[PDB]
């Protein structure tokens, strides 16, 4: 999988593929890889599939009590400290999470990593996956702070493409999400074997 | 698979079933089984496949050149030796594991042979993965002196059990009637169990199939 | 593969260690701070696993932080040191910590004071120190030209050449290097050095 | 392990222990506290400096966090193990969520803290 | 597997279980475990049927040519003598327990136990296979030197009936082998010839027979 | 590991009642330690069962059984398990006991008659069942099964239920290695009860020409 | 293991008097994507067709000594070499190496004799599998068995073959993901040779 | 030595549609290379309207069957009513994923009406995640039958943000049809799979049981 | 080890070995294997000599509360039983045969195998140990049905000194145990009182006596 | 460990590769120049155990220059590349080489060419090339920004990004790259990209 994210002038931008693949086969491609936790805040799957579900599950359970109780919204900073800690709980036991926890605090946005063995990292852009070094080789070049919001969903798009393109196991349509000040909104999803043909015209 | 010898009271019978598989997944629905040696020998093999086929083919090979060499017909015993002199040798690690039989000067002949060259001599043999689901069958319903109808009958059934008992090997059943002078060999004798769907209308291809290039030759 | 190295000039000390997060075969994070303020005069720098040494410095921290609110008067170094190495060797054999940390503290009465802890819990107050693989490096050069009484723009020239030569013959090198400095006025962030 | 229903409704539907701990409360040192358009100000009765009194080691007004002060009154014995519990809850939800305490969540946690001793038994 | 060979007065009686078995299957429930090496000398085979089998076809080709090298019968002692240079020259692959008996002009009927790793042992009797070990202790009570053709056959089919009743790699028919001066004798006797041990019962056709 | 070790447990629901077959022995390794090793039993008023593998844990389930159906009787409500429910406890306790790492070695043939309705039905030393018109364990479960699919019949007579199982346990005799020729038939059936029939021994055949001479000469075999 | 180092797909179809043998196009690492104009299908005569499935160096190994052999052999028998006599050779070549075997699954398809068609796949050490419906090789085995299973015909028209060829072989290697990115599929027939390179996903 | 758990193969299909779903596994029991029995069922209808179909070992299969039976009883109880589609999907992956560190070897796929009326189908794998879908297969025939499942019904995936539409859903017969292809075209190639075929088709009249008879061997 | 009980027309005879090896050395030539569980009850012990005597011991525990509660003499089915309990409870971490024999005012002299496992067989006799391969054919051949006592110690005693001549763990003397409604007896046969069987020559002072 | 890769432009093929040799954490050289010169119109950039790239690329040279004096004509670059495959494969299944190796060359009737040769020995003629840990970020970006027909200051520019990106994402970054360039003129050295 290849999955990305990075704070800009206008937000967060969060893209990802939707290809699962175990041994060589392909499961499916219509796995939602970027999970809603929160109507201003998203986490984003990436290692094992079972692991971020159940564990995104918990965070966004964790969250909603969380503004049951303060009558107020949690921020990305507990939200992302909550899941390393609760993944932290069992480092030894072979957990595959590893997810970007993006969304639009009280103070701006905000992205963090999290990891299954409690590896939090508070970053300007991430990309994880077995395609993160595409996505990086492409993300980086691209990336001004600047870009407004259409470039930058095509240059999240155009990352996370080329993952797909060089990659096995990264595949399947192509997601892209936008975090703001007024929550989060889908952009678009392009299935790659149309988006590939609409980058490198035939002609 | 499923391989089968049955001696009746004038020659040697040999069955098998017809179905190859790769792991999980049956590769050839009719496979050829029963192998051919010398106008009065044949062969099922049982175990690698790649093994049998070349240590049958070698022996069939140097049999033949015996033919030439010495004229006379050449016997079972020939073959089983010359199949123990090879497989021992290497140890086990050809793999080829068959069962054979003819008829010879002396008589009808029936052996299994193993892939470390230890050899038996039998009445009734079988090997591969249904060889306890045929030697069900062989227990239960052999005698001396089967005629060849009812002895071709107990191998059929011996070859049904082994086909409806176990999945390594299904399929059709095939057998070769090795009497004293004619050998007649059944390519697909019973098929037992047909297609049971016809799919109706045949499924279209609704994308067109999108193609880039096309070169044409102009074949002579 | 984190490198953090220490050091005691003639009123403060010098903590300074890479800042790239790094997962297997990639730099996540080239901006990654791994010195802690402590405590207003203390700094802990650490160097093991991200997670371990996320939890297990904050950890102490809490636990520094609770003594200074309880008591009024906050841990001395050397204090804060033991505790760090005592709670350490009880999670040796439970539950073991991978995190090798350097403390270094200005206490107003006895002056700098650098202490060097292991992932197996072994504290020496040291005047110069190192953790990873620059270890060799760092600890070659302080050895060459370090005085007790080195001051700070020389302790800072010799951190310096301690970073370019692990940056320039390490194979890992890391780009960037943050040096923290800790005095009578309190622990503080000495220049950030970018390389890129 | 001791369990017995020490606070147990009286026939009037009154809960006499609470009532008593209030008692209790009323004899203590007086305190009060002032809220201001920007700084709050605490204050307390100490009992006679003149009085042979080291009061350098303890302070009445006391820090649940650098953020947060509390003042107390009745018991002063009980008043350390709630500013114990409170001080190492403040600084656990530091450490497992990054934001210090808000007020209101630091009061609303002692409150149910001092509640559920008034419930659970012996 | 059981093999035992008996010296008497006359010559030797070797034996043998017939149980070729591939794990718990029988693979094979008549297998012949004595082949031949000269019309005088037989080997009971034990062990790996494959090893076993291409050293008796080994011994068997070099002592034709030895007998008609000399043009003579070849004698007990060469014969095994032969299978150990075989057994010994090949102890990393061979795993083969043999023993070979036979009669001479020379010496009489003499029998060689070559158990596994390749020595040479003439014995008054020996027992090999992995059914050997249900049987020393009731062949130390019973062996007595000097019998006829006759009171050694019966031995000999007790003690492979013993083992045969008790030991699970071995059963079926017996078979034995009479070498003498004449010259040998082979013999079979299914299990309803033999006798009936230690809580075995008499075998029926079907239970409707007796009911239940 | 398994020490004592029995072997195949043939199964073949018969008219009016069922069968039950299994030979008297109890291996250890490759010796027969033991040949008179009854491994058939009553159980309850309705069922019947017999067990394969260790023989340590079969007996082992007996005790449980004999609680459950002891617990049962005493009750005298008027209802007691049939072979459904005694079939179904053998499977979760069986179950359970795989999910410790702890498992019992046996495999379970349980069978009877209840109201008229006649069960049969197997589990394994992990917990695998399936109730059938005839099951068997071990080698049972190879060269059995393809003679009982091929010749069994709805409505199988008792004595032609008694043949069928007896060829099955010959063909099993000739060619197992574990098995003694001692065994067992048990009959169960409706207001009879269960029957368990007298140890005993089949007679079996050996002289076909080619076993007496492997090959065929006048010297050589 | 070393057959999915780099992943293949090929397969072979039986139609009226034509027949037609398919592929993948892609070279990888292991899931890197080096090149997507790979060939595992060579032509060593009119009416003849190798796909060399499995290891990608094995499989040039293979093609340029079995190239010499043949021209050898025309050179001294100056005819070409019939189907199954090419996959005998191709067995015995593959068996000599039994113990030391080159990790390729080849596929033989080619026209012959009175214009009659040839198919069979060979185990790595030259176990042939002379079929006469179809033949498929390769790591999306599976998924070709089941595609061609479901979409085989007994007799078909050189078009129909082309169709039903690309349908199967598209659909089963977008259930893989070690293979895909193209595909090259040759239908031959006794006066006619199409080569056609197909539009696939890549990615 | 013993191993946990066994290989017990089978296969199973699930195609929902406008208003009815189709769940449709094999019936056979594999152990090696020896049919245990020919008529394992493997479908299990869990509510009113959901169908578990599951494929793998069976001991693990029936007692997640059962477990699961119990918590829907609970369910009922509790709340005085029948636990929906969706909410019985979540609840088995949880119930999966609980033993995430001795998993259930269980390949799942439901099937049924959502509170609506909709047909769905929800798709697992041993550790417990789920995605909803508009067909499935698991087992030792899945990667036969979905390439043919795939081509006949295939439609933008739902993510595609200007959605771009999709293919008139196959009605009742056309998915019975479909299924019955798929296993025909799975049996005959693929070895733990046959003996018959075991169809199960939920719509708003009920669920009706059919069947079809895949070759013996 | 060898350990053997044989029932009798009035009781039972057990009987044992005395070789304890740590390898190839005989760290103890005379022990006793024998252990008491009660007046009417005995056992062999075998396996590891750690847990056969804490498992006798815990069963002489048992029998000693039980027996009082009840206030009548523990039968030999419930030393069997309590034996089992313990062997098979913790069939996981014991390695260990044992035969229970004794006998009672109800059911008369008994016998009660328990191998590895914990399998109580109720036998006429059984043995167990590493010498009881070399007995299997020797006690299918040679068992009877009610012997009197002097015919079943000496076979006990025939049975044991045959599995000391042929093997290498068992050794030493030959103790038997007589329990019988009279009371126990405990002999003791050295290896000079037993017989000599295939291969073994009357003991020598000296060789000067014979060569010289 | 290395990292190299190619390109090629309308009229020339560029390869470029890191120049660091190392032993376990030294870099005891950062000028090792790892792109050969087959002839005056080829390179041959290798990665992998620096022995055995060694010894394979003189191998492979002393063959190139043996076919040129022998004929008079020059091996092509295709013949080239293949007769590596060839060498390579033999000693694949006899005693390995752990060498990967890209081949650029130009020859007047054909044009650039660049070939991509695994130490399995599989031979491709790709457009683009990369091997190491930079293969990933190299492929990504060429896959990026490349065309067919990139001026030598285009390509130059790409390799120049290629090479920033491998510094700054890897953790294994070496920071001093060669690029080489073979054009109708011949195989030649383009620039040195010092970064220390």
């Amino acid at each position: 999988t290849t999955t990305l994210a990075f704070i800009f002038k206008h937000g967060v931008m969060v893209a990802a593929d939707s290809r699962a693949s175990m041994g060589g086969y392909i499961s499916s491609q219509s796995v939602k890889k970027i999970i809603e936790i929160n109507p201003y805040m998203l986490g984003t799957m990436a290692g094992g599939a079972a692991d971020c579900q159940f564990w995104h599950r918990n965070l966004g359970i964790k969250c909603r009590l969380h503004e049951l109780a303060n009558k107020r919204r949690i921020s990305v900073t507990g939200a992302s400290k909550l899941l390393a800690n609760i993944l932290y709980n069992y480092r030894g036991m072979g957990l595959s999470v590893g997810t970007m926890i993006a969304g639009w605090d009280e103070t701006g946005p905000g992205l963090y990593y999290v990891d299954s063995e409690g590896g939090r990292l508070k970053g300007m852009r991430f990309s994880v996956g077995s395609g993160s070094p595409y996505a990086y080789g492409v993300l980086d070049n691209g990336y001004k702070y600047d870009m407004t919001v259409e470039e930058a969903s095509e240059l999240a798009r155009r990352a996370i493409y080329h993952a797909t393109y060089r990659d096995g196991a990264s595949g399947g349509v192509v997601s892209v999400y936008h975090v703001g000040p007024d929550g989060w909104k889908k952009v678009t999803g392009d299935d790659v074997g149309d988006l590939h043909f609409q980058y490198y015209p035939v002609v | 698979t499923t391989i089968v010898g049955l001696v009746y009271q004038d020659g040697v019978i040999l069955g098998a079933d017809t179905r190859a598989t790769e792991g999980p997944i049956v590769a050839d629905k009719n496979c050829e089984k029963i192998h051919y040696m010398a106008p009065n020998i044949y062969c099922c093999g049982a175990g690698t496949a790649a093994d049998t086929e070349a240590v049958t083919d070698m022996v069939s090979s140097q049999l033949k050149l015996h033919r030439y060499h010495t004229g006379r017909e050449s016997r079972v015993i020939t073959a089983l030796t010359l199949l123990k002199s090879h497989l021992f040798r290497y140890q086990g690690h050809v793999s080829a594991a068959l069962v054979l039989g003819g008829v010879d000067v002396s008589g009808p002949h029936l052996h299994t042979i193993y892939p470390h060259g230890s050899t038996d001599t039998l009445p009734f043999a079988t090997m591969g993965s249904g060889s306890l689901a045929a030697m069900s069958v062989f227990e239960s319903k052999y005698r001396e002196g089967l005629t060849r109808d009812e002895g071709v009958k107990i191998v059929c059934e011996a070859i049904a059990s082994g086909i409806f008992n176990d999945l390594g090997s299904g399929s059709n059943v095939d057998v070769c009637v090795i009497t004293k002078g004619n050998v007649e060999y059944l390519r697909n004798h019973v098929q037992p169990n047909p297609r049971t769907y016809t799919s109706a209308k045949g499924y279209t291809f609704s994308k067109p199939t999108e193609v880039l290039s096309t070169k044409v030759t102009a074949l002579a | 593969m984190e490198c953090v190295f220490g050091l005691v000039g003639n009123g403060f000390a010098i903590i300074a260690a890479d800042t790239s997060a790094v997962n297997s075969i990639l730099v996540h994070k080239t901006n990654e701070d791994k010195i802690m303020k402590l405590d207003s005069h203390k700094l802990m720098g650490a160097s093991g696993e991200a997670g371990d040494r996320v939890q297990f410095t904050e950890f102490v921290q809490k636990n520094v932080s609770l003594y200074q609110f309880r008591n009024g008067i906050p841990l001395t170094t050397a204090a804060a040191a033991n505790f760090t190495r005592g709670e350490l060797a009880t999670a040796l054999r439970k539950n073991p910590y991978s995190v090798n940390i350097i403390l270094a503290g200005f206490d107003q009465d006895t002056g700098p004071s650098l202490y060097f802890i292991d992932y197996i819990a072994t504290l020496h107050k040291v005047d110069k120190a190192a953790f990873g693989y620059g270890s060799y490096f760092a600890l070659a050069m302080m050895d060459r030209h370090y005085r007790s009484d080195m001051s700070v723009d020389e302790a800072i020239k010799l951190v310096d050449e301690c970073i370019a030569e692990i940056r320039t013959r390490l194979v890992v090198a890391p780009p960037n290097f943050v040096i923290k400095i800790v005095d009578k006025d309190g622990a503080r962030e000495f220049a950030w050095r970018q390389s890129i | 392990r001791y369990d017995r229903a020490i606070t147990v409704f009286s026939p009037d539907g009154h809960l006499f222990q609470v009532e008593y701990a209030l008692e209790a409360v009323r004899k203590g040192n007086a305190a009060v506290g002032v809220r201001g358009t920007d700084t709050v100000v605490l204050g307390v009765e100490k009992k006679s400096a003149a009085k042979l009194q080291d009061s350098r080691s303890v302070r009445k007004i006391v820090n649940l966090d650098n953020h947060i002060a509390l003042a107390c009154a009745g018991l002063k014995a009980d008043a350390r193990v709630l500013i114990n519990k409170a001080r190492i809850e403040c600084q656990s939800h530091k450490l497992t969520l990054e934001d210090p305490v808000t007020v209101e969540y630091i009061t609303r946690y002692i409150a149910g803290l001092q509640q559920k001793y008034t419930q659970s038994g012996g | 597997t059981t093999i035992i060979g008996v010296t008497y007065k006359d010559g030797v009686i070797l034996g043998a279980d017939s149980r070729t078995s591939t794990g718990v299957y029988v693979a094979n429930r008549a297998s012949d475990k004595i082949t031949q090496l000269t019309d005088n000398v037989y080997v009971c085979r034990s062990g790996s049927a494959a090893d076993s089998q291409i050293v008796s076809d080994y011994v068997r080709y070099f002592l034709h040519q030895h007998t008609i090298q000399l043009g003579q019968p070849a004698t007990v002692k060469v014969a095994a003598n032969l299978v150990r240079l075989l057994a010994y020259g090949n102890k990393d692959t061979l795993q083969t327990g043999m023993i070979v008996g036979g009669w001479d002009k020379y010496e009489g009927g003499k029998i060689y136990g070559i158990p596994l790793g390749g020595t040479i042992i003439e014995q008054p009797f020996s027992i090999g296979g992995s059914g050997s070990s249900y049987l020393y202790g009731f062949l130390d009570q019973a062996w007595k030197d000097g019998m006829s053709k006759d009171e050694a056959e019966e031995l000999v089919k007790k003690a492979v009936s013993l083992a045969i009743a008790r030991d699970g790699a071995s059963g079926g028919v017996v078979r034995t082998v009479i070498i003498n001066e004449e010259g040998v004798t082979r013999n079979f006797y299914p299990g309803d010839q033999l006798p009936l041990w230690h809580e075995e019962l008499e075998p029926q056709n079907s239970l409707l027979d007796i009911w239940g | 590991y398994p020490y004592v070790t029995g072997t195949s447990v043939i199964g073949i629901k018969y008219k009016d009642g069922i069968l039950i077959a299994a030979d008297m022995g109890g291996s250890y390794g490759s010796t027969l330690r033991y040949k008179s090793v009854e491994r058939l039993k009553g159980i309850g008023k309705h069922s019947l069962l017999g067990a394969s593998g260790e023989i340590s844990d079969f007996q082992e389930l007996l005790r449980y059984l004999d609680d459950l159906i002891l617990y049962d009787n005493m009750w005298d409500d008027g209802n007691s398990f049939g072979p459904k429910e005694v079939h179904n406890y053998l499977t979760r306790v069986m179950y359970n006991r795989r999910n410790k790492f702890n498992p019992l070695w046996n495999s379970l043939v349980l069978g009877g008659v209840k109201n008229g309705q006649k069960y049969l039905g197997t589990v394994n030393m992990i917990g695998v069942h399936y109730q059938d018109n005839h099951v068997a364990t071990g080698f049972g479960n190879h060269l059995a099964v393809p003679i009982l699919r091929d010749e069994w019949k709805e409505d199988l007579s008792f004595e032609d239920g008694v043949r069928l199982l007896e060829k099955c346990m010959r063909v099993l005799l000739y060619r197992d290695r574990s098995a003694v020729n001692k065994l067992q038939i048990a009959k169960i059936t409706e207001e009879g009860g269960v029957t368990i029939s007298p140890p005993y021994s089949l007679k079996t055949y050996w002289e076909f020409a080619a076993f007496k001479n492997p090959t065929a000469g006048a010297e050589g075999s | 293991s070393i057959f999915e180092y780099n992943g293949s797909a090929t397969v072979a179809m039986v139609g009226k008097n034509c027949i037609a043998i398919g592929s993948d196009r892609r070279l990888g690492v292991q899931l890197q994507t080096i090149a997507t104009d790979f060939q595992r299908i060579f032509q060593i005569h009119d009416r003849l067709f190798i796909g060399l499935s499995g290891l990608g160096s094995d499989a040039q190994t293979l093609y340029q000594r079995l190239v010499f052999r043949h021209k050898l052999y025309q050179l001294r028998e100056e005819r070409d070499m019939k189907p199954e006599t090419f996959a005998n050779l191709v067995s015995a070549i593959l068996y000599e190496k039994r113990f030391g075997p080159y990790f390729c699954q080849p596929v033989i398809a080619g026209l012959g004799d009175d214009n009659k068609p040839f198919i069979c796949t060979m185990d790595s050490i030259g176990a042939k599998e002379l079929a006469k419906d179809f033949v498929v090789a390769g790591t999306a085995s599976e998924s070709l068995y089941g595609a061609c299973e479901s979409m085989y015909k007994p007799d078909m028209e050189p078009e129909e073959l082309f169709e039903t060829v690309s349908q199967a072989l598209q659909a089963s290697v977008d259930r893989d993901c070690l293979s895909g990115w193209g595909g090259h599929v040759y239908i031959v027939t006794p006066t006619e040779i199409k080569e056609h390179i197909l539009k696939g996903r890549m990615d | 030595n013993w191993s946990p758990y066994d290989f017990n193969g089978g296969t199973c299909v699930a195609v929902a549609g406008a208003d009815y779903c189709v769940i449709a596994a094999d019936t056979r029991m594999s152990t090696g290379y020896n049919i245990l029995t020919r008529d394992y069922s493997k479908i299990c209808k869990l509510a009113e309207k959901s169908v578990l179909a599951s494929s793998g070992f069976q001991a693990d299969v029936r007692a997640l069957q059962k477990h699961l039976d119990a918590r829907h009883l609970i369910y009922q109880h509790q709340h005085n009513k029948q636990m929906s589609c969706p909410a019985m999907a979540q609840l088995l992956s949880n119930t999966l994923y609980y033993k995430r560190f001795f998993p259930y070897y269980a390949f799942n796929v439901l099937g049924g009406l959502d509170n609506e009326g909709k047909g769905c189908v929800f798709t697992y794998d041993a550790v417990g995640s789920y995605e909803k879908v508009g067909y499935s297969s698991q087992g030792s025939g899945a990667k036969l039958i979905m390439p043919f499942l795939d081509n006949q019904l295939k439609s933008p995936s739902p993510l595609l943000i200007p959605a771009q539409d999709a293919v008139t859903p196959l009605s009742e017969s056309e998915a019975i049809d479909l299924v019955r292809t798929a296993f025909a075209s799975a049996t005959e190639r693929d070895i733990y799979t046959g003996d018959k075929l075991e169809i199960l088709v939920l719509n708003k009249e009920g669920l009706r049981r059919e069947y079809m008879e895949l070759r013996l061997d």
